[PDB]
């Protein structure tokens, strides 16, 4: 674990400090469930799915 | 009695998710005037010999009763 986070200490570095996280791009937008159909139909396949 | 290949697509919804009344009376005065400027034909057709006949009829009675008098 001490190598590899000293490694990576040494190593990363010019990344974008932006303060965002994506708890406030899921808190808008949320994902809302409707219930709903589509149908294809083709009728020259062997099998439905 | 049997049935054919079709090849379509179908989108549809859920019954609980849309408004059921508002659409019996949403336009009511243009759908009038369809059905009357597309039906005025028939209605005058099937209540024209009634009329024609009623009239003369009529008149016909009340010739004869009111010739028949003193
Ligand atoms: C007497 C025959 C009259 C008709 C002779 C051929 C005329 C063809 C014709 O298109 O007549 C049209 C008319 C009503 O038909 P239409 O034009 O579609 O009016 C719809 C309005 N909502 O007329 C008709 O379609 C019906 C005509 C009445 C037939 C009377 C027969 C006795
Ligand atoms: C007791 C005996 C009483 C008899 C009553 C008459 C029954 C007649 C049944 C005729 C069947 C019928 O529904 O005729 C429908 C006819 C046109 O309807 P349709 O063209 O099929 O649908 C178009 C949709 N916009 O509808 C019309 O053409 C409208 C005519 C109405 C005229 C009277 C006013």
């Amino acid at each position: 674990h001490e190598d590899i986070v000293e490694q990576v200490k040494k190593l990363f570095t010019k990344l974008s400090t932006d303060p965002t996280t994506a708890s406030q791009l899921v808190a808008k937008e949320p994902a809302i469930f409707t219930g709903s159909e589509v149908r294809m139909l083709d009728d020259e396949i062997p099998l439905a799915q | 009695k049997g049935f054919v290949p079709m090849k379509a697509v179908t989108y549809g919804l859920s019954p609980f998710q849309q408004k059921i009344m508002p659409g019996l009376w949403k336009d009511l005065p243009t759908k009038i005037h369809h059905k009357v400027s597309e039906n005025w034909i028939s209605a005058t057709l099937l209540l024209g010999p009634l009329v024609g006949v009623y009239s003369y009829v009529q008149n016909y009675q009340e010739k004869e009763k009111l010739s028949h008098r003193y």
